């Protein structure tokens, strides 16, 4: 069975590093140089590094060449026991169901559990159940 | 294939029998590759939002469906190569899933991940 390892990267890119590194795949799989990984994990709860599968750790070393993202975590390639190979995969609970109750950070009402009514397929705004907070303005100027 | 990459980052939702993760462009345009005779989605809109959700976790740079565990742990070894995932919450309503099992199309939950 082929063996998984992991490469650090920036905080915040993990898309696009999965992106840029499928476009490159794609554009150099027909040539005398392919790439020889097989699949990369970029689980949504992690931000920091990305996991990489390959037999031997020159297929990586040598598939990460060029790109100006992984330069960091080039020098030094970890290994990870065969036992890590099915918790990566694991979520513990995505996360928009209606009907659901859900926290709001921004606003007025910081810090408190709401609930949802209905969703907008825009994927623009959804609507809140909450209880309003406002003095009715009697306290105010 | 480029068809079948994600263009843009943006509105980007995924498949619930083979988890295929791609653009909305790419949806109401080409839509389900790995399944598309049996699912119906080339052509329209309102079966995307339908069948399809937004709400999935997890990405994952599929290649070679033959020869990896993570395709057989998560039974996508017969698909074609491209962006899927790992756990896509939601579940069909009541009048598509009937007709897959009289056409021959096994109906399971791609849902590997764990409630509470
Ligand atoms: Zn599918």
């Amino acid at each position: 069975d082929p063996n998984l390892w992991t490469v650090k990267c920036k905080i915040g890119e993990e898309r696009a590093t999965a992106i840029s590194l499928m476009r490159k795949f794609i554009a150099y799989q027909f040539t005398d140089t392919p790439l020889q990984i097989k699949s990369v994990v970029a689980p949504e709860h992690v931000k920091g590094y990305i996991y990489v599968e390959a037999y031997k750790q020159t297929h990586v070393k040598q598939a990460i060449e060029g790109v100006g993202n992984l330069r960091l975590g080039y020098w030094n390639q970890q290994m990870v026991p065969i036992k890590e190979m099915t918790d990566v995969l694991k979520v513990v609970k995505a996360n928009l169901k209606p009907k659901s109750w859900v926290r709001l950070k921004r606003g007025i009402y910081k810090d408190d559990i709401a609930q949802v009514d209905y969703v907008e397929p825009s994927q623009n705004t959804i609507s809140l159940k909450m209880i309003p907070r406002i003095d009715y303005d009697r306290i105010k100027a | 294939a480029l068809e079948t990459v994600p263009k843009d980052l943006r509105h980007l939702r995924a498949c619930l029998l083979c988890s295929l993760v791609k653009t909305i462009d790419q949806f109401e345009y080409d839509g389900c590759d790995n399944c598309d005779a049996y699912l119906q989605m080339k052509g329209n809109r309102e079966m995307v939002y339908d069948c399809t959700s937004s709400s999935f976790d997890g990405i994952i740079a599929m290649m070679s469906p033959e020869d990896s565990w993570v395709s057989k742990w998560q039974r996508v070894s017969n698909f074609k190569p491209g962006v899927y995932a790992v756990s896509v919450t939601g579940r069909l309503p009541q009048g598509i899933v009937r007709e897959l099992k009289s056409r021959g199309v096994a109906y399971k939950s791609r849902d590997t991940a764990i409630k509470t």
